[PDB]
């Protein structure tokens, strides 16, 4: 009936695509209409082993809007998990963690016994929660996610961010990828060779000013300074920042999605433009989030 | 001196950095003008062939004459100088020259299709492109 | 509410009239309380500059009010611009009560809250409008009006934002006269002076506080920091800024004693046996400042 | 829109800081000529009250003429506005407005020696004197 | 000579013709270096406080005079007593030069130390002997003279250190006129003002350079540190105490330029190029001030 | 005067192949037959503005061997101008050997300190000059000669600058045959391989270092930091760019390996028993390497 009642939410690999659509389903659900005491008396532990204001923000304000309680912890910068997820799954009725360590949330499966464990991120792994907010709002502003031309521009050998979000796109139909990153950030093979074995479309770009005109969705990544020396790094800098001139060939569907924090890659003249809407799409972070939560603490969801 | 045939939005680029308009002489503007050029005309002010060259990277092919004499003394074409100062920033951040009180220089070299240009201190190479950018 | 939706930055842009309706709905809501009119509501407590003095006071009263908390207070560092992250979390949230190191922030995030109203928690050293407001009540709830009254200010009244407020705020009320009491060094500044002029209102200087004591319905001790003059001059000048329980003989009895805390060698502890101490119950006056402040923003009707 | 006896070394400045050159109309410029004095005309444009008003820190006493109609439509001298936005500069360094994407605001008042200058975000008031050395 | 094991703390300590004995010999072994007049000599440079400006001068004048140095530089943190410290290292060596957070340590070394010498490195606000003794043999080395002078100081005269001993040692000093430019909030403190009434020495209040700068012979800069008032305050009135190259139309060919270092704002760069910078050859001058003082207290004949 | 007399020691560009030969000898020289007192009454500034023990104790041990005297400092991790404090310390002192986070420091230091000569101590990712002398010396000592000799460079050759100054330096000298064995996230850059292909020098690529074990005089480890690539691909490539004692069956007799230090993973504790191993007299030679600079640049006339 719900197959994701009581289960866990690791990684965007164990979820498949009938999962998916549960998902965004119950979240365009919840926004339009609220539920706001579906979790009464439901008590939430959010555990950010690695702090991360963005990210506990929205998460904790999800619960609340869901009438849930929220207790939880923002480790600073620096007893075993296992033992920690023992005795905090005795304490509440569901774990949101962050972790730096990659697989954390996947031991705390092994012992929270019948608390579930939704993961923040654990490092360069996995991060499903950004990924889902990033569909629901592809899917609200293009009004679907099958058939569409999506670009994925800057540090894309290390965002986890777009590995997920390609992954997940995948399993959808129709999709034309275009990735416009510098060769030493280059999207990594193992993504690729996922892409051609589903017969997936997609091409390399070496600027947005190229794929500008025929493209839906462009989904802009921090590229970190520290990943370059800051000399290879100025020499590259110019192909992947993106200006509101460079938006004149754009579709007027198209719409520009960032994950944030943006430092150097958009420009701020892009905000007043119909494209910028990265904002929104992190507002569409809690109805993901409120709806995975509903989903995993009760059987029956009478929607 | 008079400069002829100044791409559009090079005139206030020009005035701008290389401090044109900071003298008491008499100074003569046009933008935008039948060729979309412009013009910048100054009274009794001579200009080495380094300045005239220092002009190539952002008005390349352009004309500067001389009528402080009432008639034609000089003619000059803007050549590619080996060294530009004072105009540029370099575009590596974490380049000594920004924080302190020295002068900006990068080395010039023509390539295809390119510019290089090589910093004086950090010793590090970028497309004139690039520099210019920022 | 004339203040409906509308932000609480400065207290030059509240009127005379909004100062009043504040003050009636705090001593509304502390006679009899209303638990449940902010339920459903999700505030942001976002503290940029840590201070557990003051979010505590603010939570409570958001919590008096039956509505769920969000928040954050950053460690002492000095990436994310702060248009951003207001634009993020207004996305989140229904009201934005924020301190900040810099000044002017509460208003940049007006500018980007969009009509999420943004209460300010106090940006370093214009503004602190909820510290006035609460300064009001209790002296309004002590000596029954705000008018014609003999209030003296001691200690820091060069840097002190809370005495700079509170008296253009007092400014707006008729035939009280001032006694400011402090050193040289840090006399009231001249932009006050000149203020309490243009309204031929009555001020004047004194060296100590025995001058006055017997005259004064309010006396207002403010927190001299010692890093203002070196250790020598505060020491050889601060004797005569102190207040001993020995110095309130001759003071009326309708006189009270305000301090916005901490308190640490201004008011020796014998103050606290007198019935002239009301800097807690100051504190204390805060939360219903602030819950009136909320409801004001955040509802239309006195339920 | 022509614009006359603008003071010396404030004519590159007006053109820089309100982003005069920023058009493809023909601009003429004259600086250090007979009163020395200053000239900027710019063909097919035109200026409210307001943005004349903005020249009043800066070109204090000056003319503005009109040259669209092919005569001297409107003569018209700077009054000093309310608000002087997007040019000014708040030397409190801890104002919020340095580091984000908003407009510099400032309210105007008239003192005896001095103009008082307001920032719009830190609320605290500056000589317009202090506010143009920076 | 009558310093001989005597030690250098205060300059209300040094009589008149003490000082002259220090400029000449920082004047003769400026001339001839004397390599090993210190062979074989070890001395403590024991900075408390840590200080990179002044230690590196310090050891430099020790090394110059072939003498052997150990010693510390501690972290900013605020166990064993001074006077235990002192106590034992009076042991090991036979000189010390310390630098120290709390004024009068100096002062409590010399009770501890027996015949070992202290010369102070600067005890906090009190006193910095040395670099007044820098700045003398500068002000005599670039005038010929200390008497009959036109001396302007600028900047920070409330807190500075550095220019309340070098007013107190030019007042033992004959027909010398004083220019004070500071503002109101650093003004030049009562005692110093008085001590210049007290031996009928002129002395005169400017709110600006461009009054004085005709008839001076030594401009005194000082570092005017932003946190003695809100930036704001500093923004406001600190222009007329810094200086540009422009305002040097009408000085004295004789005059020069003094600063105790480091720069911030006070002194545009533009002054480097003109004959009237000498603040770096005032810090030069310190290695001879050092190396005459350490000759001095630790040699009887000169060499 | 010899031609580095009271100049400036900032880039391995600026250095001559002429004058390459002058330090290596003289450190020879001075290794050779000490001079302990060749720079009494002088003071040296140790100046770290970036902090590094490893550097700093073999630049002021070289500092006293030659019986100068020594200031400076170490800060952790300025408002002052990096002009205006070298402005002040070049009237201290007589010479400045300086390291600095920022590129150009060095270079800066030269339009501040007068005639105050200024010898660099590694400029963040630019230059290392030192370092590159001490290899070379290294190299020269073990090998005979700079020329005709088979070099391999193998661990981060994208980001080491002591493998860009050495490649470089290297180029000044005729028939040498370069081995590259990096991953190829980490691959040489392409300024060095033009560069090399402008003098027809030969190069070639490997993907570990069995290939050229056999025909190698050269084998010069670097430190592969693993911030450079997510801990997943470190761990996938690193097993290629190690060196284990079993790696030597092939190896020449003459070969040495050489590493700047300090070794993490790169060389495992087994190659150090073996005669290849000349780290750690390369870091030893350091001592004289920068001796040799110290005392070129501060006397005229050097009795070699
Ligand atoms: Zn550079
Ligand atoms: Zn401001």
């Amino acid at each position: 009936a719900n197959p994701l009642y009581q289960k866990h939410i690791i990684s965007i690999n164990d979820l498949s695509r009938d999962d998916l659509n549960l998902v965004l389903a119950t979240a365009a659900k919840l926004k339009a209409n609220p539920q706001p005491e579906l979790l009464k008396h439901k008590v939430i532990a959010s555990c950010f082993f690695e702090a991360s204001t963005r990210t506990r923000l929205s998460f904790e304000t999800s619960m609340h809007r869901l009438g849930a309680s929220v207790v939880g912890f923002s480790d600073s910068a620096n007893e075993t998990l296992a033992d920690t997820i023992s005795v905090i799954s005795t304490y509440v009725d569901a774990i949101v963690m962050r972790h730096p360590q990659e697989g954390a949330a996947r031991l705390a499966t092994e012992f929270s016994g019948n608390v579930p464990v939704l993961n923040a991120a654990d490092a360069s792994n996995q991060h499903p929660t950004q990924t889902l907010l990033d569909l629901f709002t592809i899917q609200e502003t293009q009004g679907r996610l099958d058939n569409l031309h999506v670009a994925m521009v800057g540090d894309l050998k290390y965002g986890r961010t777009v590995h997920s979000l390609t992954q997940a796109l995948a399993k959808f139909d129709g999709n034309r990828f275009y990735f416009i990153a510098p060769d030493a950030l280059a999207m990594p093979q193992y993504i690729l060779d996922m892409l051609d074995e589903k017969g997936i479309a997609w091409s390399l770009h070496s600027s947005i000013e190229e794929v500008m005109a025929e493209v839906d969705i462009l989904y802009m990544t921090r590229v970190q300074k520290e990943r370059l020396d800051p000399s290879e790094y100025a020499n590259v800098k110019a192909q992947f920042v993106l200006r509101a001139s460079d938006l004149h060939n754009a579709k007027a569907n198209m719409k520009v999605l960032h994950p944030l924090p943006r430092v150097d890659e958009i420009a701020t003249d892009v905000d007043k433009t119909p494209h910028a809407w990265y904002f929104q799409q992190a507002g569409n972070g809690i109805f993901a989030r409120q709806a995975l939560l509903a989903l995993v603490l009760n059987r029956d969801l009478v929607l | 001196t008079v400069i002829d045939h100044i791409p559009a939005q090079i005139g206030f680029k020009l005035l701008s950095l290389f401090k044109l308009t900071e003298t008491d002489q008499r100074i003569t503007i046009g933008l935008n003008l039948p060729s979309r050029k412009d013009l910048i005309k100054i009274e009794n002010t001579f200009l080495s062939e380094d300045q005239v060259d220092q002009l190539a990277l952002y008005a390349p092919q352009a004309t500067v004459n001389r009528i402080d004499n009432y008639e034609v003394v000089g003619k000059s074409r803007p050549s590619l100088p080996e060294r530009i100062d004072n105009v540029l920033v370099c575009p590596n951040s974490n380049c000594i020259s920004h924080a302190e009180p020295v002068s900006s220089s990068f080395a010039v070299r023509k390539r295809a299709n390119d510019i290089a240009l090589k910093c004086k201190y950090c010793e590090k190479e970028f497309s004139h492109n690039v520099v210019l950018a920022n």
